[PDB]
């Protein structure tokens, strides 16, 4: 954690650059010269949950060494599960 | 403090890209670029802005100014804090998080509101529906990007950038992951949207499609933000596949091996590679982009971390 | 001072609760998240602070916001060095578990997030594609063909 | 067969993914327990 | 290995999955309407797991890393997960008709009811809080998307969406108390967790974090079973959504939430506050039961609410600490379950009727008099009157119960079947006595809901001259916890 | 002089079902 | 929506003049 | 300290009860509270793992993180159905 | 690590405590490849004849075969395990008495 | 031909400007400091700091 | 760094020194520990270790004292991450104690 306070303060000093970038054209140049589509959602749910799949993705990718061979078959049994979904989403026609 | 010195220099960087783009892109159409303002148009983009910032607003409306007049500096923030935890030579990371890549993941979901917020309070349909189709894009390509990028970190130990750049001392990820890079490549391109991938950003679209206010400083925000993710997006490319900071270690005599000189270098090759990729190809029309995220680099960027993980596996070599 | 501002997601999940206005919910809502993930970033646990920012205000609120603007509602330590010589960054000490002894706590929400994914599919097709898209259907025998109006 | 070169040329990208995953599915299924020696 | 069981239906779902998907988008095949395709196959899906269940059931224990970790199986699961398959296929039997009359292209629809099964198939053997609340979690949310199956009324939608927030309200609530159980605990297992809280006495020994979980824990068990102090909207779901869905929920998540509640309160948890909590909600059930069967009048809600009523005399067999109680609770559960599926099936079988009230429902006497008398037999099952099989279910539950000194909870059982018994004979009377209401003229139904009223009908009236296997089975399993 | 095809295959798997059945009690 | 999409398979190209190439 | 940041978490999922029986008119408000009351004992887990320095805190964090999810998936695509066309 | 040791164990007499596939599988009886064969038939018939009614006779009656093939392989390895290790009957010791 | 150059150019203060980038934030770091950075910082290494200032009084 | 002061760096530096020697003293502790992690009850083996160690660098300190000087710079200066300076880590050892 202890290298999270450079960003922190990055944070706030983008904040002022980026008020500084406002401010300056806003002194300078004084007086004279479809009901719905729901595949929005369809898309918004299935990033959700391939951004779900891919957060299970990085303990087991950054941790593959320890587990020799039965960790990458149970996240392959994941991932076949995941692929079952994802196949039944292009079957079906969600991915237009 | 010394954001400063990773800010002022980046703003440099995006509006000389803006110049940088014009020009390769027009050598590409045999035609020399901005070469009259500066010495080589050197001072284009010192022009650019400084006309920008004397355009008097078409209207003033200082009074909405808490809903869209900080969204495009989320925007930018959030492209220009992605830039912490990028190193650019061994301890020049201005903030090694030992979760760095997570953390870029994350500043991009973060972008995914600066997107849309900016577009919500453009009270246009047209333009709103714009900007919502803009974060689906860089939203559903952003699956592959992480599955992209899970590739690179079974290679790899851990999530921190300094070690993604560290474990390519024996061989960058460009030349075994190679065709990898070109789908990180395909899909920086349309995680940002300046790319083939760009119908939202079909010239005209695009300035029609994220803000009704505009009053110049939209307008320069928007694209020093897009230009800064640019250089971003292609300073991923860069740690991730080709080495960090690495040479390509013959150790020359020749060569001291500076090693942020080296970043720069392969940086300068993918942001030429936007360049020559955004004169060369024809637009994707979103609507077989979305189909290119979902149907062809999310199957073949969920194969690469399969394929990477097996034959990692099964030969010891995690 | 940053312990105690917490008070901040106090306050903003009693404006979630309270607020009539869902522009100013769903803010607050993200409020909320943000500082629960700056909390969950003073306990050392980064990666659950990066996986807050991203399943919640990179794809929960964002659902929630597209349901907003479409469809509106109107001194003395002993450290011991020990245990220290090799640091398990939070990813490591996560999958040296959830993937290997604890695998089918792990497999349920695959199935679940399969489930989701079927669920999301059936709900929100909205008769778009062969969930009606197959034929408006006809049968020409049984058809009176103006024997019958 | 036939049908299967009907799915290799009308869709690559799913076909050089049932491939290219393919190999990393049966890498260490087979290639990994004939590394017994 | 010891997964395989709950491993082919997850298979089998996938495999019907995709060959719905694959099938139902096919031009050639001019889009099909697969669902009654996916059904006969999705019920010998069920019943391929029944048989690989009770294949293993030796076996089912293969390795400690299983029960330890993941999930234990044990004799008293092995028999009601056997009941938990035989009820869903009986469901899917009647529904079978359902299927045929609509427009059900809903492949998927018997998927989630296979995925159910399998949620709720690790639900009985889940020995873990993380796997008890996952596996609830799964059972439900197949359970939320068949009450939204018919999109286009917004009576299906609507009644979803209160189950579906009854839902996420009922899961949230047993996951917050699993966060306290599990602070004290410092183990998320049962079986740890029964080390820490075995004989707790909140009273006799101090144990505040834990208390604070258990409560949470408890109160969500109770939204899910449509227990009365949390009855809420489920009511309501009940009668908005058609019969045949009705009947899903009705009986399947039920018997898995009553079988997951024993193991995980009377094993884990040892302190004089569970048991009170269910006396209370089993007199409150029987009441606001024989209450609202007269109040009520729409036959589904009547049957809703008379299932709520048998809901409490269940709760009294778990109140009753006495393991001949918890034996008492399952052979009213199976009761309950056959006399469900078969009150479900008689009102499947005048499926021509569209939503009509009791009064529509009489004048059966003259036009299929043998369904009438059926019609009768059901009722009086969940009445209490003594020839039928619920009668000898409750006397047992009412005979434990005086044995476990429930006075007081024992009579108001007794009156509340007293209360009930008359407006059956009201409604006996409306079938034949009066009240014909037109002599509407009612319509066949297929083969298998016929059997489901003849093998149950027939089975509640045969109790009382061999009534030793039920009775034998139900100790049996209540002993093995 | 036959029926559909894949209705042979049905047919003759009710008959090894069938046997199946007698089997599993003799076996 | 049931529209045509665009299906972007053909069949391949094949320079087509017409017929008086040699002899009109 | 660890009453300081699991009591405000308390108080967290109070007040996503509290919005659950208030709001029962309004739903997308109920959904609101079923994530903040789901993040009340998220954030609970994770401090209690913490806390007793055991893992199996941040294991079921990281499960009710992945199935949350999901739930609100469902729950608001549950919602965007309710509102018909 | 992990341990075949069982709850309710050894109530026959074992034959080859944790047998490896590809010997508990070439143990297969009559019997079991007798019923992996009827699940087989019972899940092809039903598979076919459930298609009937949607045209799909030939691919239905193929995943009621994967169906069945996946189900009854499962209870003949059931089996077989559960006779192999000391679980069930157990009458194919001579199998080893033999051998 | 180095005609390349001109359109070369501004990618080169381009370059010159992620050069200053990476410099910069590492020679103030390194005077705010009077070493580097360390990269793979664990809490050994920050244990070690506290202890090491602790050592030389 | 100056008088054989057991820094972060000077320490770093010499574990290879003070992993051929002083290892019975460290394995001592190391069992000590493992068999019941109370600070006072090997406080005797605590100075044990700390007495041959000290004496370890003390003897490194005195003899090729400028490549020690090298390598400990090295290792405040690249805060004891070894791959930073291999010359260094081999003049020191090369000259003196292999
Ligand atoms: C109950 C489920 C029955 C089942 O799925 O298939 C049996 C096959 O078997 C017998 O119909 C043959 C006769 C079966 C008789 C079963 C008697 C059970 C007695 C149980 C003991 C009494 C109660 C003890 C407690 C019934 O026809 P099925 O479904 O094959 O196929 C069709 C059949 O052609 C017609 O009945 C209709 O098209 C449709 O309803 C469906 O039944
Ligand atoms: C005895 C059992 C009766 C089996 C009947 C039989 O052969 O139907 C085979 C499958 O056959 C087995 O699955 C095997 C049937 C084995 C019969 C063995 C008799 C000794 C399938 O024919 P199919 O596709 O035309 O199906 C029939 C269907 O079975 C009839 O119920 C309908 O009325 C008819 O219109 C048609 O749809």
């Amino acid at each position: 954690m202890l290298e999270f306070a450079p960003i922190f303060i990055y944070l706030v000093i983008s904040l002022l650059v980026s008020l500084i970038l406002l401010g300056v054209p806003f002194l300078f140049a004084s007086n004279s010269s479809s009901r719905f589509d729901i595949r929005f959602y369809l898309v918004s749910i299935l990033f959700l949950i391939f951004d779900l799949e891919v957060t299970f993705f990085f303990p087991w990718a950054v941790s593959l060494n320890k587990i020799d061979l039965f960790g990458f078959w149970s996240m392959m049994a994941f991932l076949f599960i995941l692929t079952i979904g994802f196949l039944y989403e292009w079957k079906r026609g969600a991915l237009d | 403090a010394e954001i400063l010195g990773i800010i002022l220099p980046l703003l440099l960087g995006v509006a000389f890209l803006v110049l940088a783009e014009r020009k390769v892109m027009a050598f590409v159409q045999r035609r020399k670029g901005p070469d009259v303002v500066g010495s080589f148009g050197l001072l284009q983009p010192l022009a650019d802005g400084l006309k920008l910032i004397l355009k008097e607003p078409i209207s003033p409306s200082s009074a909405n100014f808490f809903l869209f007049r900080m969204a495009p500096v989320a925007t930018f923030m959030l492209s220009l804090v992605a830039w912490a935890v990028v190193p650019f030579d061994y301890g020049m990371v201005l903030s090694d998080l030992n979760i760095g890549l997570l953390y870029l993941f994350a500043i991009s979901s973060l972008g995914v509101y600066g997107i849309i917020i900016a577009g919500w309070s453009s009270n246009s349909k047209y333009a709103f529906l714009g900007a919502l189709r803009s974060a689906a894009q860089m939203v559903s390509y952003e699956v592959s990007i992480g599955l992209i990028l899970i590739t690179v970190l079974i290679c790899v130990g851990s999530c921190n950038l300094s070690e993604i750049v560290m474990a390519q001392k024996q061989i960058w990820f460009g030349i075994p992951l190679f065709p990898v890079l070109v789908m990180f490549f395909i899909s920086c391109l349309a995680e940002t949207n300046r790319a083939p991938f760009d119908l939202p950003e079909a010239e005209a679209e695009l300035v029609a499609g994220y803000n009704v206010e505009y009053s110049s400083m939209g307008f320069a925000l928007f694209f020093l933000g897009e230009y800064a993710n640019m250089i971003l997006m292609s300073g991923l490319c860069t740690l991730f596949f080709l080495g960090g900071w690495l040479p390509i270690l013959d150790l020359p005599i020749f060569k001291k091996i500076p090693g942020s000189i080296w970043f720069s270098i392969k940086v300068l090759f993918f942001l030429f590679l936007y360049i020559w990729v955004r004169a060369a190809f024809p637009r994707y029309r979103y609507d077989q982009l979305m189909g290119l995220g979902w149907k062809v680099f999310l199957p073949l960027s969920l194969a690469w971390v399969v394929s990477v993980s097996g034959l990692l596996v099964t030969f010891q070599w995690l | 001072i940053l312990s105690v501002l917490s008070s901040l997601a106090l306050v903003s999940g009693l404006m979630v609760v309270r607020a009539k206005n869902p522009v100013h919910s769903v803010l607050f809502f993200i409020l909320v998240f943000c500082d629960t993930s700056g909390l969950l970033l003073l306990l050392g646990l980064d990666f659950f602070a990066m996986i807050f920012l991203v399943v919640y205000i990179g794809a929960i609120a964002v659902l929630f916001l597209f349901v907003v603007m479409m469809f509106h509602i109107q001194s003395l330590r002993y450290t011991v060095y020990a245990g220290k010589v090799r640091s398990w960054t939070n990813l490591e000490t996560l999958g040296n578990l959830l993937y290997t002894y604890y695998f089918v706590w792990f497999l349920v929400p695959s199935l679940i997030l399969l489930v989701a994914m079927i669920g999301a599919i059936v709900l929100t097709m909205h008769r778009t594609t062969k969930v009606k898209r197959q034929d408006v259907f006809r049968r020409n025998a049984i058809d009176f063909r103006r024997t019958i109006m | 067969m036939e049908k299967l070169r009907m799915f290799v040329a009308q869709e690559p990208v799913v076909a050089a993914s049932c491939l290219i995953g393919g190999v990393g599915l049966f890498l260490p299924a087979v290639v990994r327990p004939i590394l017994d020696s | 290995l010891a997964v395989f069981p709950e491993i082919f239906i997850i298979n089998a779902t996938f495999i019907l999955l995709i060959h719905g998907v694959v099938f139902s988008t096919s031009k050639k095949y001019d889009y099909p309407p697969l669902a009654s395709n996916v059904g006969w196959l999705g019920l010998l899906s069920v019943l391929i797991t029944l048989l690989l269940l009770a294949a293993g059931a030796p076996l089912l224990t293969i390795a400690h890393l299983f029960w330890n970790n993941l999930f234990r199986r044990d004799n008293f699961t092995y028999f009601c997960q056997i009941f938990l398959l035989l009820s869903t296929a009986g469901t899917i039997s009647m529904c079978f008709d359902f299927f045929d009359q609509e427009r059900f292209d809903a492949f998927e629809f018997i998927v989630l009811i296979l995925l159910s099964t399998c949620g709720m198939l690790f639900m009985i053997s889940a020995y873990d809080l993380i796997a008890m609340y996952l596996a609830i979690e799964l059972q439900s949310l197949c359970f939320y998307v068949i009450a939204a199956s018919k999109r286009k009324s917004e009576f299906s939608t609507e009644a979803g969406l209160k189950y579906l927030i009854l839902g996420a309200f009922s899961s949230g609530i047993l996951l917050f108390g699993c966060s306290m159980i599990y602070g004290s605990t410092g183990a998320t297992h049962f079986d740890q967790l029964a080390k820490i809280l075995t004989g707790y006495e909140i009273t006799g020994a101090r144990s505040s974090g834990i208390f604070m979980g258990i409560l949470f824990i408890a109160v969500g068990f109770l939204f899910k079973i449509t227990a009365v102090p949390f009855h809420m909207w489920a009511p309501d779901i009940y009668e908005g959504s058609p019969t045949p869905v009705t009947a899903f929920l009705s009986i399947a998540p039920k018997i898995s939430i009553f079988a997951n509640i024993l193991r995980v309160f009377i094993y884990g948890s040892y302190g004089a506050t569970l048991q009170q909590i269910f006396f209370f909600c089993s007199i409150a059930s029987m009441i606001l039961g024989a209450l609202a069967a007269m109040a009520q009048t729409k036959v589904k809600r009547l049957l809703a609410y008379s299932s709520i009523g048998h809901v409490g005399y269940i709760c009294i067999g778990f109140s009753c600490g006495t393991i001949e109680g918890i034996q008492s609770l399952l052979i009213g559960i199976f009761i309950y379950a056959l006399m469900t599926m078969d009150a479900f099936a008689i009102v499947l079988a005048l499926r021509q009727t569209r939503v009509k009230y009791i009064a529509d429902l009489g004048a059966l006497a003259k036009t299929n008099p043998i369904l009438a008398i059926t019609f009768s037999i059901t009722m009086f099952s969940y009445a209490g009157i003594p020839p039928l099989a619920g009668f000898c279910s409750k006397f047992y539950l009412f005979f434990a119960a005086l044995g476990c000194g429930a006075y007081f909870l024992a009579l108001v059982g007794v009156v509340t079947s007293v209360i009930g018994c008359f407006y059956y004979i009201r409604l006996v009377k409306r079938m034949f006595f009066d009240t014909p209401r037109t002599w509407i003229l009612y319509e066949p139904m297929d083969r298998n809901k016929s059997l489901l009223l003849a093998m149950t009908s027939f089975f509640i009236t045969l109790f009382l001259l061999y009534p030793s296997p039920l009775f034998s089975v139900t100790h049996q399993m209540a002993l093995s916890l | 002089v036959s029926e559909d095809k894949n209705r042979n295959y049905a047919v003759v798997a009710g008959v090894v079902a069938i046997v199946g059945s007698i089997g599993w009690y003799l076996k | 929506a049931a529209a045509a999409a665009a299906a972007a398979a053909a069949a391949a190209a094949a320079a087509a003049a017409a017929a008086a190439a040699a002899a009109a | 300290d660890l009453i300081k940041y699991f009591t405000f978490s308390m108080i967290i999922f109070i007040l996503g009860i509290w919005g659950i029986l208030l709001n029962r008119r309004n739903i997308l408000i109920m959904l609101m509270s079923i994530e903040l009351m789901l993040l009340a004992v998220n954030s609970n887990f994770l401090v209690f793992s913490v806390s007793l320095d055991d893992m199996m805190g941040q294991v079921f964090a990281l499960l009710v993180l992945t199935v949350a999810a999901a739930e609100s998936a469902i729950g608001l695509a549950i919602f965007v159905i309710t509102f018909r066309v | 690590n992990t341990d075949i040791t069982a709850l309710e164990k050894a109530q026959y007499p074992v034959v080859d405590r944790n047998p490896a596939f590809t010997k508990v599988v070439g143990n297969f009886s009559t019997l079991d490849y007798l019923r992996f064969s009827t699940i087989t038939g019972i899940s092809v018939t039903v598979g076919y004849l459930s298609g009937i009614k949607p045209g799909i006779k030939g691919p239905s009656m193929v995943t009621g075969g994967l169906i069945g093939l996946m189900g009854g392989f499962m209870y003949a390895y059931q089996n077989s395990a559960g006779r192999l290790m000391g679980f069930f009957p157990n009458d194919g010791e001579v199998a080893s008495y033999q051998k | 031909s180095l005609v390349w150059l001109e359109a070369m150019l501004p990618l080169g203060i381009i370059g010159g400007m992620l050069c200053i980038m990476g410099n910069s934030q590492y020679y103030i770091h390194k005077a705010y400091h009077g070493r580097p950075k360390h990269i793979g910082h664990d809490e050994w290494d920050v244990a070690m700091e506290r202890r090491d200032k602790k050592v030389v009084e | 760094t100056g008088n054989p002061i057991p820094t972060s760096a000077v320490l770093t530096a010499s574990a290879k020194h003070i992993g051929m020697r002083c290892m019975p003293e460290n394995v001592a502790f190391l069992k000590c520990k493992k068999n019941d992690p109370n600070p006072e009850k090997c406080l005797d083996k605590g100075r044990d270790v700390t007495r041959c160690v000290l004496g370890l660098l003390k003897d490194l300190h005195q003899k090729c004292q400028k490549e020690m000087d090298d390598y400990v710079g090295c290792m405040y200066y690249y805060t004891n991450e070894f791959d930073l300076c291999r010359k260094e880590q081999e003049a020191f050892e090369k000259v003196c104690p292999l």
